């Protein structure tokens, strides 16, 4: 539903 | 270190809009610039939201609850900072290649969106707002909208809230100004928060439909197509708390 959101919060930055 | 110290040093870096200046301007292409713009910036807003102290600590769900109501407000909000800090005028700084002038407002249909902005900018230069209460107020936009049956952490994020609320209230006793002019202070700014539900109402009624009306061809990128087709169904369902200071 809201992949890039999800990628943005999920991801190491 | 000091909590709105934090705030200060996770501050988004510039970011450009990649204006070609030597092409004449029109709304449509200002427009579609600021779209792409605003994607950047929204894709700059997770990586700042992440280092806000507390906010990893709610749930995922709610990390994107947060983000997903807030987007338009940490804009607007930004937006009217860097305008009130770059020019004591009626001036959109968006970004340093691309600032909304005197000329182009009268370009058409420029304006109707623009005096929203505007009156953001005009009231953190009315009250001359510091870069501590901005900081301070910057974070809890974030944390002004929840879901109408609240969030999966809400305990956690009232005491979030509550302590952002205390940082914005230690950041107006460093004025050092008396216990009155200090509670006008407060209000006065709580205030101008309240009044960014209003702000950003207007500015998504405009932006909703843009994006909608698919024969005007305004591109949206990615993560800001995301976010309204995402915000888009929760007011149609009334799916929305806006928190408030004052009745
Ligand atoms: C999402 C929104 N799209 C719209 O409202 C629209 C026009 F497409 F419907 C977009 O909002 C922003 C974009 C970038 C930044 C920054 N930095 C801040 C914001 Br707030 C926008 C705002 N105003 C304008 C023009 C000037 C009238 N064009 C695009």
């Amino acid at each position: 539903e809201n992949a890039l959101l999800r990628y943005l919060l999920d991801k190491d930055d | 270190p000091t909590l709105v110290s934090l705030l200060e040093v996770i501050e988004p870096e510039v970011l450009y809009a990649g204006y070609d200046s030597s092409v004449p301007d029109s709304t449509w292409r200002i427009m579609t610039t600021l779209n792409m713009l605003g994607g950047r910036q929204m894709i700059a807003a997770v990586k700042w939201a992440k280092a806000i102290p507390g906010f990893r600590n709610l749930h995922l769900d709610d990390q994107m609850t947060l983000l997903q109501y807030s987007w338009m407000s940490l804009m607007a909000f930004a937006l009217g900072w860097r305008s009130y800090r770059q020019s004591s005028a009626n001036l959109l700084c968006f970004a340093p290649d691309l600032i909304i002038n005197e000329q182009r407002m009268t370009l058409p249909d420029m304006y109707d969106q623009c005096k929203h902005m505007l009156y953001v900018s005009s009231e953190l230069h009315r009250l001359q707002v510091s870069y501590e209460e901005y900081l301070c107020m910057k974070t809890l936009l974030l944390l002004s909208s929840v879901p109408k049956d609240g969030l999966k952490s809400q305990a956690l994020f009232d005491e979030i809230r509550m302590t952002y609320i205390k940082e914005l209230g230690k950041a107006i006793v460093k004025r050092e100004g008396n216990s009155s002019q200090n509670s006008q202070r407060f209000y006065q700014l709580t205030k101008l928060l309240d009044s960014m539900h209003e702000v950003v109402e207007n500015l998504l009624n405009y932006c909703f439909q843009t994006f909608l009306d698919k024969t005007m061809s305004i591109e949206f990128p990615e993560m800001l197509a995301e976010i309204i087709t995402n915000q888009i169904p929760k007011y149609s369902n009334g799916n929305i708390k806006k928190l408030l200071f004052h009745q």
